[PDB]
Parts: structure tokens; sequence; C-alpha cells
RNA sequence: AUCGAGAGGU
């Protein structure tokens, strides 16, 4: 069950995997990406 | 012609305004009140008094004009 | 007395001790005002 | 400026009282007089203004019986109150010795 | 921008501590159980330390 | 006196020269700050 | 068409000062001077103003000459030659607001010098104008000719505009703390002695007879009626039904929720009807400082408790809501009179809601009672948020709730509640959920789209009604 | 004839604390005391800085700022003189009387940043000099290559132009508290009541009896004059248990300082300073 | 957690649904939409701190520097995934809702000369001025103006000096002032020269200079008051800025107290790693949490403090609201306006 | 000097 995992370990969880998020991406991933798109394929 | 016998306003502005025009214009003082430092004040006791050298004539309508003098007229 | 663009010391007054340059009258070497004085109140 | 520090000006309805203006001065001068000239007996109204908010002047207004006048009772405070600093001045002194 | 000299409420002069604080908490300390070590009690004070941002090593290097 | 952009270097200016620091090649100067004294008020 | 004088920078406030006086910056007023010919008693005043180099230039029949340096002969008078005095105390200039069709936003004010750059205007003045303390730009013009400087002085004046044309009354409304400070001392009716004596100070003249000669544990103690007596002006009898005075003398003062502003209404339009104006502006000038010092020794502010949520009538509020949904369901259906009902209803449970709520000490006297705006403000913040999602609009499209807010309420929420459009539970002092914000950030649009065409559209309607009412005069 | 006679009583003192205990006068008395340490006690501190290679990050603005801040001991303050006045000099450089100047100099020349601290600000006369307390002020850091040079001309001056000369870092009095507890409507709570209103005492002025429970004052000094325990109370029903109202004589004073002037130092002088004011005030005749 | 059959997925954070200028607001749920809508547009853009990290390389017109820039005390869930220190521009000050002599009245700002003068909310603005040559840059055959027609590094320039000079001169007009802090010339491949000069002014809060916090009050600064005339509490605290309490109703900003309180709870000194320290936009703390730490710091349970008054010494009959508020400084000064 | 556009406080 999602029981023993408990209210804690979910709710770290979910800002250490937003963190990573903004690792990978950042914040204006999405202008780069197409531009780094036109100039390829 | 005018049976209220009431100065407006606007016509009191005037006049005092022309009257410190003209006394700031070498010319001395009706009154023996002469030493202020500001025509206004001079104007103002100027018009607190009945006599004015100056007087209106209104405008009818109609086409005419009619004489007012202001030592019948009274001030508020 | 003095010469256009020359350093002189603001020596009595509020401003004491400043230092400026004499436009032409003289400017604070780094504020704005631009203050007059007469040549008592100067020095080098 | 050089003008008075301290200036005179009698009530002329009112018999004596009169107002004292102090230039130069503040809250720090006006409550601590304000406060001993209501220790006294025969001063009937006194009380200090800032003239204006931004203005370093006081403005202070001194209501008395016949027993005394104004300016009597004003300069009797001041020297009141110079009296007692002095005896606090005197004490602490003591008392930072000791502690010592 | 680095540790401003004196809060800017009271004045005291905490211009001198920012180390210290920085050691402490390069310990396991609890920021305000080291703010108590530095000796800082009101919180007009124990402002100005908990929230600075240095930007002076950073200034530096470019 | 200016001072190269992108390497240091100081080299008086010519009027006209297109602004190059002779010796790398990029055009960027900045000039230079003489010992002169100035007063700020605290 | 371009203008001459022109001064425009940020005002604030200064209630330490008559109505009739604006301070000026140091610039400005160097800058910008006043046009007035050479008379004869003032012969000595215009020589001892231009011997220390004040002025800026004079202009003799066609030519203008500089007052600079460089000049080594002495300046004699001549009535021939104008001159141009820098502005100083007793000018008088007019200002020009953002567009208001109020005309009494242009006034004829003293100037006042200072060291700032700002503009102080005291907060009297914001009921004629429109200008609050949050940035407004305002347009302050020079009068140059003499005949101009009269129609300034004259007609422009707070001594003759004092009668609004438009609602009647005195534009010079109670202010929020004037209106603050007069509640919190007549709370208290009993002074003490140096707290007395130092309001008074502030007055006019003395206090001879104390209120309360001998108690038990007090001595002399005063009251506020006396000090509002020494503040009134020396004779007036008002009798209005409810106050009477003879001499500075008041001998009743009732006391409520509101009608205190209603009653000094009524005794300044009784003394600026019987005196004049300037007894009136000198009775405010008078009081406000006065008042401004009685609140600052005693201090308002609000905290945490004031807006207290009393968990037991929010639970009676959260029935009253749930018995208040059961006709949501036949709103948007049937007719708009049902909307009306409903408005009736809401109106009905926020007025509970108010009653309940101004049991505090702070909310009571800081906000009005009578004002539909204020208690609907002062609702919505602590508890019942409105209804904010309304069919009479047509500034947004029928689809959103029709086809929108329904699939989010049975997406998000688990029962069906199809009656959760306006019937919201949370507040602003507590948590909002994510549909209430998305539901108030719709209304907060639909706010300003009607704000933003309510402000183009009546403009053209004024220029439209203003291009033929320019002819009409007696 | 009409004259207070104020009574000090010091509890702990140090160079920097000092908490004493005015009883018998009146509140207008020690808030002048206060009024006048935070702005007219004399210090002197830096006020025209005057560099010559800044190479540093920080442009130069806020070098001064941050100099003049730095406090300097000032026990000559009071003996001086306001420049203002003094005329015996132009206003430049050391002037027995009126000014002290205080040259910096430093260029790192190795890599690891150099900390210009305060500790590097030299004087000359050998009075004023920074204060020392372990490290110092940092002023600026620089790297390699980098380069400060500057002299500097103290002053003396009144809190009450800048705060760079203030001498206090906050002084403060409190009305000290008087409680009476009623002691018989103290008997009709029940021992639970009685520990929710304890605890409901923000600070800690009140408290249990091990033996017979009964709320005992412990500390009358630390009740910051908030109502609650009072309005605690009422909600419970009996009002007046505890009736807590300011003695208006006795307060209690608490003065630090900036280490310019010693504490003491500080009470003394400002006392002083209030005698040369009111002294001035006299109207004579 | 309560109900894991009936959902499928699960959303990593409320406080994601907003944008980065919303999500990092204390409260943001709990104030206005108008009013958040402002803060999140047009404060949050004019608000001047924290401009950049190498300042030599960049020309710009205006700029304007924090000298001594701070972080809130508060912590959205946003601010400290994303880790980043720029979102927040502004100073923390206390603040003690108040009526000043009415100073304050109409949304208008007093503030203390002090805090004002011991540094806080000094801003320096550097500006730039340029030109172009294909003229030559030279000097005229004003004073400051060397042999090549620049000014001098370190001089002062005044309202009407030449500040580049091409044998036809740009002269500075009338808010243009400063001490030149750069003069960098460079050219194109076309053959055309340039030059640019940036001239430095440091400035305080000087009257009619607008003011903003994180949830929407904006104000403009009408008088600065000594720190003594302040009231001060028991501790010595004297508020740095002082606001009307009038406007908190009419507004409907719940969120600035709320905020302030926490804060206060924050830095208040215990008799510890339970704090609440973080203010989500949708799972803010709440007001029984927000409360029962103030009463454990050993302030009362409400947020108000005694306050005696300054210019008399008296004990003051209303408790007064003071605590810790993130400040912004606008980059509409007063002193451009005026003219 | 001129024009146009964009971004703003009211
Ligand atoms: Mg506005
Ligand atoms: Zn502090
Ligand atoms: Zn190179
Ligand atoms: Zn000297």
């Amino acid at each position: 069950n999602l029981s023993e995992l408990g209210e804690g370990f979910l709710q770290s969880f979910c800002k250490k995997a937003a963190t990573s998020f903004f690792d990978k991406y950042g914040l204006i991933s999405h202008q780069l990406n197409s531009y780094n798109y036109f100039i390829e394929h | 012609r005018k049976t209220s016998k009431f100065m407006t306003k606007y016509e009191r502005a005037r006049i005092l305004g022309t009257r410190a025009l003209q006394i700031s214009m070498n010319a001395p003082v009706m009154v023996e009140l002469e030493g202020e430092t500001d025509p206004l004040e001079i104007a103002m006791k100027e018009l607190r008094q009945r006599k004015i050298p100056f007087t209106i004539r209104r405008y009818l309508p109609d086409g005419s004009f009619e004489e007012w003098g202001v030592d019948e007229l009274i001030v508020e | 007395t003095y010469s256009i663009g020359q350093k002189l010391r603001i020596r009595v007054g509020p401003l004491k001790g400043y230092l400026c340059r004499v436009i032409a009258t003289v400017k604070l070497d780094s504020q704005h005002k631009i203050f007059t004085v007469k040549s008592e109140h100067l020095a080098e | 400026e050089g003008t008075k520090k301290v200036s005179y000006d009698r009530d002329t309805k009112i018999i004596n009282a009169a107002s004292f203006t102090v230039e130069r001065e503040d809250h720090t001068i006006g409550n601590i007089v304000r406060m001993q000239l209501h220790r006294d007996e025969n001063v009937l109204f006194a009380g200090y203004q800032l003239p204006h908010p931004l203005k370093y002047k006081i403005i202070v207004r001194i209501h008395t019986t016949s027993q005394s006048s104004p300016m009597q009772a004003y300069n009797q405070a001041i020297n009141d109150l110079d009296k007692e600093l002095d005896y606090l001045k005197n004490q602490f002194e003591a008392e930072v010795a000791k502690f010592s | 921008m680095i540790i401003p000299v004196r809060c800017f409420t009271c004045g005291k002069v905490i211009g001198n501590k920012w180390d210290q604080y920085l050691d402490l908490l390069q310990l396991d300390y609890t920021e305000g159980d080291a703010l108590d070590a530095l000796q800082l009690v009101r919180y007009c004070c124990r402002r100005m330390l908990m929230t600075h941002v240095d930007l002076i090593e950073k200034l530096l290097n470019y | 006196t200016y001072v190269c952009g992108d390497c240091g270097q100081e080299n008086t200016l010519k009027s006209g020269d297109v602004i190059q620091c002779r010796e790398c090649g990029y055009r960027i100067l900045y000039k230079k700050r003489t010992r002169r004294v100035v007063q700020y008020e605290a | 068409k371009g203008s001459g004088f022109s001064s425009r920078s940020v005002i604030t406030g200064d209630a330490y000062r008559h109505v009739n006086e604006v301070g000026i910056p140091i610039e400005i007023a160097q800058r910008i001077t006043f046009e007035e010919r050479v008379s004869v008693h003032n012969r000595g005043y215009l020589q001892k103003l231009v011997d220390d180099k004040l002025c800026l230039s004079y202009t003799q029949g066609s030519t203008t000459y500089s007052l600079r340096d460089g000049s080594k002969g002495h300046t004699e008078l001549k009535p021939g030659q104008v001159v141009h005095r820098r502005v100083m105390d007793g000018d008088v200039v007019f200002i020009n607001r953002p567009p208001t069709t109020h005309k009494h936003s242009l006034q004829a004010l003293r100037v006042y010098v200072h060291e700032d750059n700002t503009v102080k205007i005291n907060p009297l003045m914001c009921s004629p104008l429109s200008a609050d303390f949050d940035g407004d730009c305002v347009h302050l013009f020079y009068p140059q000719s003499l005949s101009a400087k009269a129609e300034v002085m004259e007609l422009f004046s707070v001594e003759k505009q004092l009668l609004s044309s438009h609602t009647g009354q005195l534009i010079l409304q109670m202010g929020s703390d004037s209106l603050l400070s007069l509640r919190v001392m007549l709370e208290r009716v009993f002074l003490d002695k140096a707290t007395a004596q130092q309001l008074a100070m502030y007055g006019s003249l003395s206090l001879p007879p104390p209120a309360l000669r001998k108690s038990s544990k007090s001595g002399p103690a005063w009251t506020v009626f006396q000090i509002l007596q020494l503040a009134f002006p020396e004779r007036l009898s008002c009798k209005g039904d409810r106050f009477l005075v003879d001499g500075s003398d008041l001998l009743k003062f009732d006391f409520g929720v509101d009608a205190m502003g209603s009653i000094i209404n009524e005794i300044v339009t009784s003394i600026f009807l019987e005196k004049g104006p300037k007894e009136t502006l000198g009775f405010f000038d008078s009081l406000q400082p006065l008042l401004m010092e009685s609140l600052f020794a005693e201090g308002f502010s609000l905290s945490l408790e004031d807006l207290s949520m009393s968990r037991a009538d929010m639970d009676v509020i959260h029935n009253l809501i749930i018995r208040e949904i059961s006709p949501m369901v036949s709103r948007l259906r049937l007719s708009y009179r049902d909307e009306l009902q409903l408005e009736n209803s809401i109106h009905k449970v926020k007025e509970v809601a108010a009653n309940f709520m101004l049991k505090s000490y702070s909310i009571r006297n800081l906000i009005d009672i009578k004002s539909n705006s204020a208690i609907t403000k002062l609702v919505q913040q602590t508890g019942f948020l409105g209804l904010q999602l309304s069919d009479k609009k047509k500034f947004y499209t029928k689809t959103l709730v029709e086809d929108m807010a329904i699939f989010c309420k049975r997406k998000y929420g688990r029962i069906s509640s199809s009656g959760d459009f306006g019937i919201v539970k949370g507040c602003f002092f507590h948590g909002l959920d994510p549909y209430e914000e998305m539901a108030h950030s719709i209304a907060a649009r639909e706010v300003i789209v009607r704000s933003s065409r309510g402000l183009a559209e009546p403009g053209t309607l004024f220029k439209n009604l203003m291009a033929v009412l320019r002819d009409i005069v007696i | 004839t009409y004259q207070r006679f104020p009574t000090v009583k010091i509890r702990e003192l140090k160079d920097d604390y000092a908490k004493f205990e005015l009883r018998e006068t009146d509140v207008s008395m020690a808030n002048a005391l206060r009024r006048v340490m935070i702005s007219e006690v004399p210090t002197m501190a830096i006020h025209l800085v005057k560099i010559e290679v800044n190479s540093s990050v920080l442009n130069d603005e806020f070098i001064a700022q941050r100099l003049s801040l730095i406090p300097l001991t000032s026990e000559r303050a009071m003996s001086m003189r306001f420049c203002q006045d003094c005329e015996d000099c132009n206003g430049d450089e050391h002037c027995e009387f009126c000014s002290v100047e205080f040259p910096l100099s430093a260029k790192c020349v190795t890599d690891q940043t150099l900390d210009v601290t305060s500790r590097d600000l030299y004087s000359a006369d050998p009075t004023v000099t920074p204060v020392d307390f372990h490290k110092g002020i940092i002023i600026a850091k620089l790297r390699r290559g980098q380069e400060l040079k500057l002299k500097a001309l103290a002053r003396k001056g009144i809190g009450k132009d800048h705060a760079k000369w203030s001498p206090a870092a906050t002084v403060t009095y409190m009305y000290e508290p008087d409680i009476i507890i009623n002691e018989e409507m103290m008997n009709t709570l029940t021992d639970e009541e009685k520990i929710d209103l304890i605890e409901s005492s923000p600070t800690k002025v009140f408290g249990i009896d091990p033996v017979t429970g009964q709320v005992v004052v412990v500390d009358p000094e630390a009740y910051t004059y908030d109502e609650e325990v009072i309005k605690k109370a009422e909600a419970m029903g009996k009002p007046g248990l505890i009736e807590i109202h300011p003695k208006h004589d006795s307060f209690v004073f608490t003065v630090e300082s900036t280490g310019a002037l010693k504490a003491s130092q500080l009470v003394l002088n400002a006392i002083d300073i209030l005698k040369q004011k009111l002294d001035a005030i006299r109207l004579s005749d | 957690l309560k109900e894991p059959k009936i959902y499928t997925h699960c959303e990593l954070d409320l406080s994601f649904l907003l944008g980065v200028s919303c999500a990092v607001v204390p409260f943001a749920n709990h104030d206005h939409g108008r009013r958040v809508l402002y803060q999140s547009q047009k404060h949050c853009q004019q608000a001047i701190g924290f401009s950049s990290t190498n300042p030599n390389i960049r020309c710009d017109t205006l700029s304007q520097q924090l000298f001594y820039p701070q972080k809130p005390l508060f912590k959205t869930l946003a601010s400290e995934c994303l880790k980043k220190e720029v979102l927040f521009n502004g100073q923390n000050a206390i603040v003690a809702v108040n009526v000043h002599l009415g100073y304050n009245q109409e949304d208008s700002i007093v503030m203390n000369k002090a805090s004002l003068e011991r540094g806080m909310f000094r801003s320096e603005q550097i500006r730039s001025y340029k030109a172009e040559v294909d003229v030559q840059f030279g000097k005229t055959h004003v004073d400051s103006l060397e042999d090549d027609g620049f000014p001098f590094i370190g001089a002062n320039m005044s309202t009407g000096d030449i500040v580049i000079g091409r044998c036809h001169s740009i002269k500075l007009k009338h808010t243009e002032r400063g001490i030149v802090q750069k003069v960098v010339l460079s050219s194109n491949d076309e053959g055309k020269n340039f030059a640019a000069v940036s001239l430095r002014q440091v400035r305080s809060p000087c009257l009619g200079d607008k003011f903003s916090s994180m949830h929407g009050q904006k104000g403009v600064l009408g008088y600065l008051e000594e720190q003594q005339n302040f009231p001060f509490t028991i501790q010595g605290i004297v508020p740095d800025i002082v606001i009307n309490p009038h406007a908190f109703p009419s507004r409907q900003t719940p969120g600035q107290l709320l905020e302030a309180a926490l804060s206060k709870g924050i830095a208040c000194p215990i008799q510890y790693t339970k704090l609440t320290r973080h203010a989500t936009p949708f799972s803010t703390p709440g007001v029984t949490e927000i409360t029962e730490q103030l009463h454990r710091a050993g302030f009362s349970r409400w947020g108000n403090e005694r306050v005696y008054n300054g210019r008399s010494g008296e004990m003051m009959r209303s408790m007064i609201f003071m605590g810790p508020t993130f400040y912004q400084r606008l980059v509409h000064m007063s002193e451009d306006k005026v003219k």
C-alpha cells in the first residue's frame, strides 16, 4: 500500500523532484529548444 | 431697471482688478490709508468704502444700456 | 586673486574643508551645488 | 542668527499669563519644564507647542495666580530642575564607584 | 554587498559578526541557536543577519 | 591612456584610428583612472 | 496649445498648516517669478528686494535687461520698467488636477517656502480634488497679469467656493484620521489635567472654568466639550434641534454610531451661513492639529484579534450557507426576479455577518456602518465571500459558466455540487481554493474591463454633452 | 522650593551594559535622559573621505559610507569643538582641537583575498582610534592587483545630524510593575483552570506554587504590559482576579553603548549636557 | 493519502500553478485578485535591487543597484526549489501600523530618518550617454574634457556640461548629473567609431518616492522623522516605517498582516527546529499556528505590542501591531518628476 | 531637428 510510505517521505519527494526539474530543464528551456531545432533538423 | 440692486462677484473682481492696476500706475489713493506693501490691500480698503471714482454700465439683451452708480448700490 | 580651474578649500561655513573647483562660483568635487563665495572664504 | 534664545511676550487679555519662545529647543526641554511647572501651586496653566512640526522652536505658556508672576515661575522651575540633576549626578557617581 | 556595519533600526554593530555566523552554521547549529551565541537578542538585529545575501564572492570572480 | 578590453594593454589613442587594441585586434577600449584625488562626504 | 507657466511634481500631506497654504520647492520658486508693476506705495520694498539680487530680470519698454553678475551700476526704479519678483509668502496660484468633472478641483492657495522638492497638500483638500497620496501628479500654474491676480484671488479662493453647486453642502467633508480621532476622543468624556492643558495649547483661547472641580481622587478635570468650545468661534448660535451654542458655549452633544459626522456637518454649515467662510477656515485650522495630537497620544492599530473568526459563529454562517444554497439550483433558469430575491438574501446574510463581525473595538471605529461598499469589502475579507459568477454581465461569454465551471467542479470535487458558482465558502483571511482563486480572478478581470469601458465611453459622452452647453448664461 | 529628589541603584555594569533603577522621579525625566542620550551626547566619527586609488569592486561612495559608521573611541569628544566653530584651521588635517586624520592603504599582492578590515586604519592622534572588540569590520575585500588608498578626516558631532555620530545601541526604560492577586477569588479556581491561567502569559511573571498550588508572582520585572493574563481572566469569568498596574515612579533603565563611550560615562555625560542646556534658557530678567 | 484508489495522478504542488513572479508571493491566495495582479505585474518589475554581477561589460541607459540587498525571512517553496536569489528585490522593514500625526493618511508613508542614514534603501543609478562618429571625437580647441573629448574618469558633471565632445557636442540636459564611472569607446566593421560615458548618482529615499510591499499596498514617503520622536517598545525597537491602520480594511489584503506575524515569529528568540518558515501560496501556515508561535516567542498571541510614546514617555493606551515586512522601492523617483 | 512604434504613472 501507499500507506507505508508516509506523508513526510512523499512531500520530501515532491520538493526533491522539482529541484530536479529545474535542473534538467531550467526556466527558458522552451525558447532554447526551439532555436536549436530550426538550426538543426 | 434692476430691482435687486445687488453687485455680482464677477463685476466686483473686475473693479478690484482695475482699481489695483490703476493704483499701480503711479497714482495716489483717494483714501488716506497709504503705506501698504501690496496693492491688493489698498484696492480692498478702497472698495470697502463708498467713494469709488468709476461706476459700471450694464447692458441689456434687447439692445440698450442702463446706468447704475456704485454710490446707490450696496456691497456685501 | 585666483584663476579658472583652481582647487580651493572652503575655510569657514557649514561646508568647511570641502574641496571645490571654481567653475567661473565654485563647484564641489562630488555633490551638485554651485555655491558662490568671496575670496576670504576660499583657501589653496 | 543671534535672536535671543528665549523671548517674553505678555498676554494682554488675561492677567498673569505670558508666553515664552525658546529657539532651538524641542520636546526634550519642553516636557521637562512643563512637568515641573505643574508641580507648583501658583501656576495655573502650563504647556508647550511646536509651532510647526518641522521647525525647532517651542512656545511655552504660563498662567499664574496673583502670588507669582509668570517669569518668576519659569525661572524657578529651571533652577529647580537643575538642582535635581545635580542630586542624580552625585548619586550615580557614588554608585558606580561602589560597584567597582 | 557585504554585511552591513550597523543594524538599521537599533544601531548595534553587527558588521563584525558575519564570519562567525557562517562558521558556526558550518558546524551544526540551527540558525537561531547560533544567532544566540553571537549574542544578538532583539529581533531587529537577528533580521539583518538571517536575511543577507552575500554577493561579493561573486562580484569578485567576474 | 586607454586599456584593452580583452587583454590588458594600454596605449595612447590617435585621432581617427579605428579603435583597435594594437596588439590583439579586438575593438573595445576603456579609459583609465589617473591618480587624482576625489573627496566624498560620508 | 502650450502654456508658459507650468509646474508638475508629487504631492504629499501636511495637516499642520492652514488650508490656503501650499508648499513649493526651491528650484521651482527660483525659476518662475511673478510679474508686478512698480507702484508708489511700495517704492522702498522693491528697492530692498532688487538690491539683494533676488530678482531675475526686468523689462524696460520693448527691451529686457537681466539681473546677472556684471552690472556695476545701481538699478534705479522707474514706473515704466516692469519687474518680476520671485514668488514668496503672499502669492496666489491655482492648480489643475487629472480631469475631473467638478470645478471645485481648481482652487487658489497661498504659496509656502520650504527646502524639499515635493508639494504639501493638506488632507482636507482631498474631497474637492481627486488626488490621493499614491503618486498623483498636478499642474500648478502662475498668474502673470495683475487683473489675472485679482481674478484668481477672488473667484478661485476657498472663501467663495465653499457652497457646492453640485450637492449643496460643504465640500470640506470629514477625513479618516479626523473622524477616528474624534471618536476615540468622545469615547473618553473626561480628561486629565496635563493632557487637557496640552491639547488646549493648540487651541485659540484659554480655558478658565473647569468642568469637574473636585472629586474623591481627581481634582480639576476637563471634558472634550470645553475643548470643542475653545475650538469653536467666538459667538455663534446653531440651534439644530440637537445642539445649542451661545458664545462658544456648547450645551449638548449627542453620541451615536455615525450621526456625529452629520451633526458636525450641520454645525459647520450653520457656522458658515452665520458669520462667514474665514471663521470656518480658522475653526478647521484650529481643530485639525488638536485632533491629530489627541490621537497621537492614544494610538490606533488593528491586530489579528480584530479579524477573529469565532468558530461558533463560523459554523453558524456555514449552516446558513447550506440553508441558502438550496434555491441556487433555480436561479439561472427561471427568471431575474429570483436573481433579485437571491441578491436580497445575500444582502441579509451579509448584514448578519457584519453585525456578528463589528463586535470588535477597532473595526467598528475604523469602518463605516451605513455604507454598503464598506460592509461588502469588510465581509468579503473575513468570511462568506460573496457571489462572483452571474449571467447579467455581457462582457464574458456564457460558455464559461455553462460548460466550464460544472466540469471543473465535477473533476475536482467529490460530490456533484452543481450550484457551486458564487457560494464559495473560503475567505481572504483563510486559505482560498484554486477554483475559488480562478473564479475570483475571472471576476477581477470582468471588473477591470468594465472599469476601462466606464472610463473610456463616458469621456466621449461628456465631450458630446459639453460641445453644446457652452453658451448658456444668464 | 519644589524639587524632586531622585535616587539611583545600579544592578549590573560593564563597559557596554548598565542597568540602573531610578526611583522617585517623573517619567518626564527619564524620557529626557533617553532622548538626550540617543541624540545629543556627542561622539567622534569620520566625515570626509578622500580616496586616491580605488580599484575594488565596490564603488567609492559605498566605501565612504561604510567607513563612517565604524565606531571610533571618543572619550575626548566632549572637549573638542564642533568644527563649524574652530577658527584655528582651514578644516583640513589634524587640528588638535577639531579633527583627526586617518590614513588607510592596502593592495593585494598574493592570491587569497585580502580583507581590508578596520584594524588597518591608522590614525595620527593616538586617542581617537577605532574601537576594538575578534577581527574587525570588513570595509572591502580585494583580489590580486586591486588597491585602496584613502585619507579621512574625522570630526565631532551630534546624532541628530546623522547617526554615524550617536552613541547608543538602544537606551530604554520600563515602568516597574505592581501586581496584586485577589488571593481569594484565586481560591475559587480549580487546579486546571489555574494552570491555564499560568500558561497564557506570554512571558513568565506568574508561576504555580509547588505546595499550595497557588499562583505566586515569581518575577515582577518581566511583564511587558500586554493584557493577556488579565483578559483571560475576564473570559474565565472571574474579573479582577489579578490587577496589574504601573508604579509610576520606579523605572528600570538599561543603557548599552556602541563602544565609543563607556556606559557609565554616557549617563553622566548626559546629565551634564542637560544642565548645560537648561542653563541657557534662563531668561535672566 | 486519504483516499488512494480514486485518484490516478497527484499534483506535485499547488503553488506551481502560478508564474515565476506569483508563486513566490507569501499568502498570495489571501489577498484581492486585483492587488496580487498589480503586485505580480508592475510592482515586481519596478522593484529596485540586485542588478548585475559584471557591471563593466554592460552599458545600459539606466541601471539601479541596491547597496545592501536582502532576502526575505519567509520561504515560499518555489524560491526554495529554484534556488535563485534574484527573485526578491527589497529589504525587510519593521513596520508598525499606526497613525502618525496625520502625515500617514491616504497612503502616504512615514519613515525613520535614521534607518535611512544607517543605510537602508540606498541606491545607485548609473546612466549612460552615447554618441557615434563616422566630426571626429575631439576637444573643441567645458573644462572636464581632456585631449580626446571625453571627460576624465572621476569628474563631476553638471547639468550644463559637455559630456561627449565631437569637433557640435552632446550637452547634458536637466536631470543629468553625476560622477563619470566608465568611458568605453569601440568601433564596428563598417568603420563607425562609437563611444559611451556612464554617470553615477547615489540616492537615498527622499520625499515623494514610491514604495510598495509584496501584497499590493503602495505609497509615497511623506515625512521623515527622527528616531527619538517615534513610539518605542519596551525592548527599544522603534518602527522603521509606519503605515495607516485605515488602509488595511479598505484594501483587501489580510495578507500583509499575516506575513508580518509569521516573520516576527521566525526572527524572535525562543526560550528551535519546529519553527514554521513557509508561506507557500496555496499551503500557507495557519492562523492558529502563526499565533502559537508568537506566543512561544514571548510576544503577544495576536501580534501587538505595548508602545510608550516618544515625546512624553507615557504608555500609550492602544497596543500597536509591529512586525517585519518585505518592502520594495520603485524606479519612479520624485526628482525626475519635478520640472 | 523630425516622424513612427513600444513600454508607463494618472
Ligand atoms: Mg491615485
Ligand atoms: Zn538592531
Ligand atoms: Zn588586447
Ligand atoms: Zn580646527
